[PDB]
């Protein structure tokens, strides 16, 4: 459990190194195998090191501030250039940038973006010539009541969306033709806004289509508060009327009744999210101004570009196009090192493709583990027509023990068990969370779902000391007024909530602050709430 | 220097070194060693502070930090996630395998001294 | 080279001298030397550690020893009869001018800083 | 408060010496004047520096355990030797040296003692073949109840005593036709024995007879009291029975209803006292076996010497006669420093002799100290007329006024008026306290008054204090069983209760103890008691 910071002596006996070390000399298994350009050492001792290409880019989080927006298009301009925007699935940013991936997830190409750019660094720089639950499902709620519809921004990025997207829908009328696509551009033509649901709907289809996550901090009561868009938290609210709330720099709460600080901290936008194994699914790169996830790890993803005329804005255009074309090179030239304490874990942190990769070029060092994926993979759909034939008619009768007998055959290792349990945990596999979600609480014959169940109240109670590190603790945190003993106090308690395995565990973290946090009442009260629910 | 403090557990200090190694000794507290400048910072854990110490509890605490300590030079300090720990600076050229083994020690009696402070609170 | 830190305010270092000098500046802490075997030790005081401190300012003052606070190397302590205590330690040889002047500075500072989480408690 | 162990900066303006440090060169204003052989050095910058002679030797502190106070006449014989035993006007021992002193006191010649130890060093080694409130009044009031009156070693005292007193008295017939003399001895003849009260009341007439302090530390349901049997404490008591008590190794305590320890440390017998100025009135002869009077001072004063035969004992009486002869010889070569911020201050920490010999020598230096001595002198005999021919009828009469005035227009500075405060303190003048008993908690129009009255209620304050501290810490800190937490508790309860100047103050001493002391019941009821009694 790691420190974070910003006479003779009777002999010790004998000492191991606590993590897996590579000790004397080291062969290669396998050299730069696949597309991912897998390497294999393997030391005297056992400790196999994995070296691989850094994962594929498959994000781009935006950070809002100022007006400067008008660089943007630099970007991404970089990134058609290189030839990697198909590969963006997902698109994140906050304040100003919160507009500018709006337009971007909404499909509109490079060239075309930059022209609105130049009609609105006008339009962005005029709007600064104009200037229980949280708050955030009292906003989810506020929309529809007393909000002026459509206003000159709001139509603009309404209609800006609507031209990408249903473009994207004719280019591919492959994809048109199906029904749910059909529906959609059906709701667009009337009239309607992107939504993020559809954003999302459509991204499955066309690759040009991308998600969208518009982040945004409101203070209220002095008490900066957290607020997603998202296609999960607000799936049919309209793509437009979001980032324009999020331009709202800081913006009326309309009193509806019962560094610095415009900075989203780069962290809270960037994705939670549980993979089977120590490797990381993708990268993200990071446009700022002026599995830890750490300072370290993010700085090595976020590239920093260091009243306006038409001319310099072009310049803006072109520094970013530049820094964002060395970058992307260069990333293509850097690595991940991953150790292990054996050859058999470093094969189990490999998903099938790359597993098969290695698998071509060096197939006698692997042949165990092709074997045991093989009969995991085959196990895993046994057990899904088990459980989807039994819905024919929550009872475990013998075509599920029978599969889950296989599974519990292959987990031989403490390594391959814990491989098992995670795989049976894709909150994406229905079938698999609809038995897991039976056996909640039971005590079963089965070591895998014995470990897959436990697996499952661990990710549980993350997901609650998350939301509540997201609630009690950030407004806190970083209330302005803040003394530094208060600091300390919940700069613990997110400590606490980070290792937090058990409710019991979720409990101390929220009375350790009842019972000491100086009025120097509400983070109180708010936590009182959330230690009387279940 | 610390490579051949190393030396005498078989072990060696591993190539493509980075930031953090961490040795876990046969009996008591894992030993964390972060490298500096020109030096290697060795810590011991001892939980995060609890709440509703005693005052004497706080003070025996306090004093481990006396110029003068039988601890000397180990300090104790909390990290900014609030873990108590103990701590020592070993400095290339100045220490050696002899001074580096007084310093784990020095981390080992003090954690062996305080550990039952906390946990019964 | 104390004496030449001295002599910057018309002071001498004074003969017989013996166990503790105590110097009062214009403005903030008295600063109490002791003399060691080669160096002197600066101290400041803070007054006795309260009865009933909350956990937050416990871990504010445990956090003053982190080996990378801005207030290094000045450290925090209690003496024997329970004083609240930073100081920091000045080598004959080592340290000079500049760098007694800047202990000086960290202990006004720390003492500053700390002085106001007692008293209201 | 002393502190007890066992990017730029910028500037700090102008900082002095906290304390008077002499700056620059110095002349010498008096060399060395006296039988104390007063010196005085005077600086640029005003500081004075005096040196003085170490004060006389008056007191014999013995330390007891073991049996080996066969060696205790090697001391006897050293000091008469070098003939300063007139000099002595007080003893203390605890344990096995609380005989000793008896024996002493009681005015036993340095040859005499011995043939009496060479019959002891049977009797002290067959005693070895033998072998609210507090626990003190509770002795104090056990001992005329079931005890048995009279055993070998109290007879043999009683007895050893009487002789040396009575003989003693008949070698100064001068004294015995006092008519109080007359009465003790007729006393003694008639079978008693000698009491501390006229071990004392002797003292004072006969140079040859000590007073007599002895310590000792019973424990009690684990935990060790400090018991004193002294002339003020146990004045009837017979010094025979005392000695005898703390012979009691650990003793039994009847069971009656409601480094090591044998060791009574140091300085618990030592006495506290006030002293008018920063000198120390006298030192002591400590002799030890294997104005904080501070461990360094102390080693100062100890000299430490390192079945039993005949001759062995002859030996370990020829090893301490020659330690406690080079000592005494180096402490006659060694000095005591103090040093003032000005001259006037360290002529007031002079006594009205040493003043006087400076005065003889260097009379330009101290013309003014000695007019206001005189002044002092003449106010403070002329303000007890007016008290004495009060009580010829409370009330401040003009007379007391009019002498008032006379010590209020002497204090025409801090330092002489909290040195006619002090003298107006003085335990042992009847009369001044008479007065400021009667002032206690009045407003009164004269400054020296107000000083004085002042000065009185902070010492109440820190006899409580020391009440306190011997009663609820000592026991608790000197508990085997106690956790180190638990003594630094305590050791800081020490601390709070020496800089005690208000009840106030005292009372927040013993609360920091109930709150915070972990019973891992009694020092704690203890303290509570404390607290609510006035």
């Amino acid at each position: 459990g790691s420190s974070l910071r910003q006479k003779l002596p009777e002999s010790v006996s004998d000492v191991r190194f606590s993590s897996p070390q590579g000790q004397g000399e080291s062969r290669t298994l396998t050299d730069s195998a696949g597309p991912r350009q897998i390497t294999l050492r393997q030391f005297e001792n056992g400790v196999t090191e994995l070296q691989l290409s850094r994962p594929p880019l498959t994000s781009l989080v935006l950070s809002g501030g100022g007006a400067k927006g008008a660089a943007y298009p630099g970007a991404m301009l970089a990134l058609e250039e290189k030839g990697m925007l198909d590969g963006i699935r997902s698109m994140s940013g906050s304040s100003a940038g919160g507009i500018t991936a709006a337009l971007l997830a909404s499909g509109m190409s490079p060239a075309a973006f930059k022209t609105l750019s130049d009609k609105m660094d006008l339009i962005s720089l005029l709007d600064s010539s104009n200037k229980i639950g949280g708050f955030s499902e009292l906003l989810l709620n506020v929309l529809p009541r007393i909000d002026s519809r459509a206003e000159p921004l709001e139509r603009l990025l309404r209609d800006e969306t609507r031209k990408a997207v249903l473009g994207q829908i004719a280019t591919h009328p492959e994809v048109a033709r199906q029904p749910t696509v059909a529906a959609i551009a059906s709701r667009l033509q009337s009239g309607s806004g992107v939504t993020f649901g559809d954003l999302d709907r459509l991204s499955a289809y066309i690759p040009q289509i991308k998600t969208l996550n518009i982040t945004g901090t409101a203070m209220f009561e002095g008490r900066p508060q957290l607020v997603v868009f998202n296609a999960s938290h607000t799936p049919d609210l309209e793509v437009a009327q979001a980032a324009h709330i999020s331009g709202s720099f800081p913006g009326v709460f309309q009193k509806v009744s019962l560094g610095v600080m415009i900075n989203v901290p780069v962290p809270e936008m960037i994705d939670k999210n549980f993979d089977s194994g120590p490797l990381r699914r993708n990268d993200n790169l990071i446009l700022e101004f002026e599995q830890l996830e750490g300072l370290e790890e993010l700085r090595e993803q976020t590239v920093v570009v260091p009243t306006m005329p038409d001319e310099i804005k072009a310049h803006l255009q072109e520094r970013l196009q530049e820094r964002v074309g060395e970058h992307l090179e260069k990333r293509l030239q850097a690595s991940e090192r991953h150790t292990f304490a054996s050859l058999d874990e470093a094969l189990l942190a490999l998903d099938d493709s790359m597993l098969t990769s290695v698998a071509q070029q060096n197939p006698e060092i692997t042949d165990g583990a092709v074997a045991f994926r093989q009969k995991a993979r085959d196990a895993f759909t046994e057990l899904t027509v088990a459980i989807v034939s039994a819905n024919g008619l929550l009872k475990l009768d013998e075509a599920m023990r029978s599969a889950l007998q296989r599974l519990d055959a292959l987990a031989d290792t403490p390594e391959r068990l814990a491989w098992l349990a995670a795989e049976l945990n894709h909150a994406d596999n229905v079938d698999h969370q609809q038995l897991l979600d039976a056996m909640r609480g039971q005590t079963v014959q089965s070591p895998v779902l014995a470990a897959a169940l436990a697996e499952a109240q661990r990710r549980k109670v993350a997901v609650i000391a998350e939301n509540i590190r997201k609630e009690v603790i950030f407004p806190s945190l970083y209330r302005p007024g803040q003394p530094d003993s208060n600091v300390a106090l919940l700069r613990r308690a997110e400590e606490q909530l980070r290792h937090a395995t058990s409710p019991a565990e979720i409990n101390q973290a929220l009375n350790d602050i009842v019972d000491n946090y100086s009025a120097r009442s509400t983070t109180v009260e708010m936590a009182k709430a959330w230690r009387n629910k279940e | 220097m610390i490579d051949t403090w190393l030396a005498q557990w078989g072990l060696r200090l591993p190539s493509s070194n980075d930031a953090t190694l961490r040795l876990q000794p046969a009996e008591g507290p894992e030993l964390v060693m972060e490298r500096l400048e020109g030096g290697w910072l060795f810590v011991v854990e001892l939980g995060l502070v609890p709440s509703g110490l005693p005052l004497g509890v706080i003070l025996q605490l306090l004093q481990v930090n006396s110029p003068f300590s039988s601890l000397a030079p180990v300090k104790l300090a909390a990290d900014d996630a609030g873990r108590l720990v103990l701590w020592a600076e070993a400095r290339d050229g100045v220490d050696d395998v002899d001074a580096l083994n007084r310093l784990h020690d020095r981390l080992r009696e003090g954690h062996s001294r305080l550990v039952p402070l906390l946990e019964p609170t």
